[PDB]
RNA sequence: GUAACUAUGACUCUCUUAAGGUAGCCAAAUGCCUCGUCAUCUAAUUAGUGACGCGCAUGAAUGGAUUAACGAGAUUCCCAC
RNA sequence: GGAUAGUGGCCUACCAUGGUUUCAACGGGUAACGGGGAAUAAGGGUUCGAUUCCGGAGAGGGAGCCUGAGAAACGGCUACCACAUCCAAGGAAGGCAGCAGGCGCGCAAAUUACCCAAUCCUAAUUCAGGGAGGUAGUGACAAUAAAUAACGAUACAGGGCCCAUUCGGGUCUUGUAAUUGGAAUGAGUACAAUGUAAAUACCUUAACGAGGAACAAUUGGAGGGCAAGUCUGGUGCCAGCAGCCGCGGUAAUUCCAGCUCCAAUAGCGUAUAUUAAAGUUGUUGCAGUUAAAAAGCUCGUAGUUGAACUUUGGGCCCGGUUGGCCGGUCGAUUUUCCAACGGGGCCUUUCCUUCUGGCUAACCUUGAGUCCUUGUGGCUCUUGGCGAACCAGGACUUUUACUUUGAAAAAAUUAGAGUGUUCAAAGCAGGCGUAUUGCUCGAAUAUAUUAGCAUGGAAUAAUAGAAUAGGACGUUUGGUUCUAUUUUGUUGGUUUCUAGGACCAUCGUAAUGAUUAAUAGGGACGGUCGGGGGCAUCAGUAUUCAAUUGUCAGAGGUGAAAUUCUUGGAUUUAUUGAAGACUAACUACUGCGAAAGCAUUUGCCAAGGACGUUUUCAUUAAUCAAGAACGAAAGUUAGGGGAUCGAAGAUGAUCAGAUACCGUCGUAGUCUUAACCAUAAACUAUGCCGACUAGGGAUCGGGUGGUGUUUUUUUAAUGACCCACUCGGCACCUUACGAGAAAUCAAAGUCUUUGGGUUCUGGGGGGAGUAUGGUCGCAAGGCUGAAACUUAAAGGAAUU
RNA sequence: GAGAAUUUGGACAAACUUGGUCAUUUAGAGGAACUAAAAGUCGUAACAAGGUUUCCGUAGGUGAACCUGCGGAAGGAUCAU
């Protein structure tokens, strides 16, 4: 696979067969949801909170424990970010390369990967427009991503 | 393992357009479609033609053979192109004449040269109405 | 992406039965795959097959008897009519006696022999000799 | 000067001193013969134009060949008048 | 609004700015009228259809118009354009793409015939008219049938058999004979009758009509393909034949002839198109490393394609065909013992949304019960309610493809049923009795796989439904705008009640409720990992030059030399200095990158795969016309720079010449900044994404193990390097069952047992990557890209 | 009441002139080609390490093949430290 290269990596997370909570875990849905929400209050994202809960606590997966996914919980508490994670980070990476491109103008390997980041943002956008997670009339141009990230 | 060509059920457009394009490389198709028979081809894409013989000619055979091929150069009544037709038996150049009328036909090879004869693509079958076979076998005599 | 799952399942079974192996592992395992295997099983081209239910598409482990010679899919599911089944079972199979062309008919996944006895048609899935 | 063939691109020698006019262009405002030859424009053109070039005596900042726009410049033809 | 028979931008006026299109609009071509059909024939197809039927158009070319139900008519009119007539010069008349016929054009097509008798049509209409249409003539366009000889006797042969006593008696048959003799028939010909409108022809027939020379059968062939001569005479690389390979140069099986022989045969060849052949157009079904062909490479719209999952079950009866033990029987047929196939009811949480009337036959029941061998044997019939025999009204249905069956699909054609046109192609006739009044079977059926209409199924494929609930359901209960028949004695009104709409405000009823983590992808995160990228820095000799220094005869460069510099000390030596390139050795069957490419050092800026991951989102994907970014070298602009090396050029050799190969110099040349160009044997000459089929190292990441080495600050906490086993991905390599024409190979395998998705390209060799036209570029050129004509091979791989 | 020529405007619209634009056909003095045909002249470029390995892209030069520079490829005459 790896749509934007010849890479064929199979690095992934083979989630456990057990569709129920780990038998060694206590303080169920109530306490973990509170710890998810207060982490999202601090400003971390579902992709980071799932890590912090897997690392520091015994929350193996969020959806098996609770019956609710992490950003599905944030949308339950109305504490979701404006644009989703996938698009946010890809836009941030397009602004990252483009902010260096204008200084270093012969970086044709940078300009190449900028096109790659940008033409992956557009493929996300078309999806998020179809499924209505983003409003229509939405497109990332340039010098407006500066407004989107900050 | 896809065999190149598309194998969608909704690919009839592509599968037809791809043949429409790639059919041109065929010889018969291309010349039937562009109408080469009706632009080139002294016969204007027809079976026979008629003409008035300008000259008697001695065309030299191609290299492995050696002979004088007793052709006749003839202007086509039909359009006005001047072609060179072969006289198709032993002592028939003496039968045709200069300034006489001649029914031509292809040489049995569809716009190519028959054997050793260079640049002759046609053949005399009749002179002044009576066939170049009957006069040869001494069955019919020329008119007048 | 992999465009079809019956394709690589039937291929995998063929690639194994080429070498005269006695079992295959099919990774994707759809309901359409299982139903095709069931029609193979009925006429006796296949032994038994387990369905391991990994919380996903799951997998199958089929057991062969070395009877199956050819076992293929027709990729684009051509809209076949019972008026022209004979044109398929004359073009795909060894003459007339044995072998079966598999239709995904409205009545369900069947062979040409069964579809004739019912007097029904549908699309084409594949074949087994 | 010789040579396929019928006009010669291979040979050979001697160089006007140093080099032998190359790319280009032309009967050109530069061609004597000359009203050059061929085409074209006309009924008819020593004129005009486009080609041809052993060019009496063309030619590379004594600049050569183009060249849009400009011209009370020299010239030819056409329509209106 | 006008006009029209009428609908309509059909036209007018006034408004708005719309409408078609990469699912190919529009423009161009058609040697294009469409269709029913035709030729070829595994299936799939390809090519054609001017032409017997249907429809459309036109009557030399446009336009106009009257008359009429009907025309923008043309065997009607008017004008103009073209061409044409007669003219007494003032005028007049024209329209064969109706029949016949003539020109012309051509490779290419008939009689200026007879008739309304059939088929029909028209009219005031049984009668008249009809070049519609039929009849004859021309007519090898095609198609059917099938003459050109059959039979014995006489002389030779041969072939099965009695014993092969050498016998052959030849007692049977297969032929050969220029010997022989009678019987046969039309091919012709003609009284006749039939046929016909009249005739001709057929059909049938008086009389005549067969004997090898005739009542005469040809046409193309005999080297191969390809059936058939190594036979005579002639020619002698000529004449010629020869589709193709080839034959002929003095003995030709190929030329021209004779004789034999062959293939088809009243036909046979010839030329040009077309189908099969042709898997050389490939959907079935091609080919692409080297034979022609993977588009330099990545991105990307359209296009094509796109993982899995939602009712599976298990049963609880009845009914259809076909073989079943069989004939259960009179060589025609039904029963069980007993199956297979295809089905409806019924519930297992399963629900076809169900109403108001009509219709409910009906017992879930009894109104008297009881016709009655002791009988839960049987109905004259009907309280309370079934509905599923039964609509016609309600009245809402989250939509398609797909397939089943049916409907109307003109005839002719095609397939095909029946029938002795003498047979057959045909035809739709005929058949059978008293054959005096007769009777009677036929003129079937089938495909027309597009679209539309109904019909049953709901496997495959897509779409939405409940996510800020504006979600679902009701003996909940509240107000609104409603409308609305029935009685209010007569309709009409204010408020009513009552029924039915829809709207919020509440009440409840639910599982007080509500959507899988693809050894598909995106993203985050972790320690890495690279000669990936850019920008700035740091280094190293070397090369050339310069400054100084020491030596005194050469140095260079060669196969050999010569140009070349040198005593004013060249070359060599040393101490420095400068400049611009360049990154040696390490350097590998090793790394990174989309490809091109990328090897000194440090720092900065961004990025990137791989691995790990019980993180996250949840189909966001694959490939991709158009459209884009990067793209060696050379080349072009303009600035720096110019050390080395070196197109051009100078020049020395060699040479027969050598403005080349070798020698010495040497501009442009880029190494650099900005801007172009956009091609390379841009190569792995092998498209990408995906699945499966079978030993060793080595790069990167991770997991274990070693009481291995190092580790000291006390034993080491380790860490690194190393060793063994282990995976994931990488660049590979060595042996081989399948593949390929082979060379060969991890894909070039899973391919006549042919289908995972998808893009690009090729169809003998030349001409030719040429001309032309666009397009881009400062130019050089790049992209796209033909044809005429030419040719029987060109080419790939392996063998000697 | 009928009613002819005549003529007033309207739309339909041929046809005429006048340029335009596209398509097809086609003349042209000259110029620069390409293919064929006997091989006639000049060399000998390629096939062997073809005597300078061959070839590609590009740039320049030259009677002609060709030669040379730069970069690339083995389809190399090396599958090797």
């Amino acid at each position: 696979g790896r749509m934007h290269s010849a890479g064929k990596g199979i690095s992934s997370s083979a989630i456990p067969y057990s569709r129920n909570a780990p038998a060694w875990f206590k303080l169920s849905s109530e306490s973990v949801i509170e710890q998810i929400v207060k982490y999202a209050r601090k400003g971390l994202t579902p992709s980071q909170i799932g890590v912090l809960l897997r690392d520091a606590h015994g929350v193996t997966q969020a959806r098996v424990i609770t019956g609710n996914k992490i950003m599905r919980i944030l949308k339950s508490n109305g504490l979701a970010p404006e644009i989703p994670e996938d698009l946010y980070y890809l836009i941030k990476k397009a602004v990252s390369v483009r902010k260096h491109l204008e200084r270093n103008r012969k970086d044709k390997d940078a300009k190449f990967r900028l096109i790659l980041i940008e033409s992956r943002i557009h493929r996300l956008a078309r999806y998020y427009r179809t499924v209505a997670v983003l409003p229509p009339n939405w497109k990332y141009e340039s010098a407006t991503a500066s407004a989107l990230v900050n | 393992m896809g065999k190149g060509k598309p194998r969608g059920l909704n690919s009839a457009r592509k599968l037809r357009v791809h043949r429409r394009n790639n059919r041109w490389a065929e010889n018969n198709y291309k010349k039937r479609l562009l109408g080469t028979a009706f632009k080139s081809s002294p016969f204007g894409g027809s079976s026979h033609a008629k003409g008035i013989v300008l000259e008697k000619l001695g065309i030299e055979s191609k290299q492995p053979n050696s002979a004088i091929r007793k052709c006749v150069r003839v202007q086509l009544i039909k359009n006005g192109k001047k072609v060179t037709a072969f006289v198709p038996n032993d002592g028939c150049l003496n039968f045709v004449d200069e300034n006489d009328e001649v029914l031509l036909a292809g040489f049995g090879r569809k716009g190519k040269a028959k054997g050793d004869i260079p640049g002759v693509r046609f053949k005399v079958v009749k002179v002044s109405g009576v066939s170049l076979l009957a006069l040869w076998k001494e069955k019919k005599e020329k008119p007048r | 992406t992999r465009s079809s799952v019956l394709a690589d399942a039937l291929n995998a079974i063929n690639n194994a039965e080429k070498t005269g192996k006695r079992q295959v592992l099919i990774r994707p395992s759809s309901k359409v795959i299982i139903k095709f295997l069931q029609v193979m099983q009925k006429h006796g081209y296949i032994g038994e097959f387990e369905y391991i239910d990994d919380h996903r598409s799951g997998k199958i482990v089929v057991q062969l008897n070395g009877r199956l010679n050819k076992c293929g899919v027709i990729s684009p599911r051509f809209n076949v009519k019972i008026g022209d089944i004979e044109k398929w079972t004359a073009n795909l199979l060894p003459a007339r006696q044995f072998g079966y062309v598999i239709l995904t008919t409205s009545a369900g996944i069947m062979d040409h022999e069964e579809a004739r006895r019912k007097h029904v048609s549908g699309k084409i899935l594949g074949f087994v000799y």
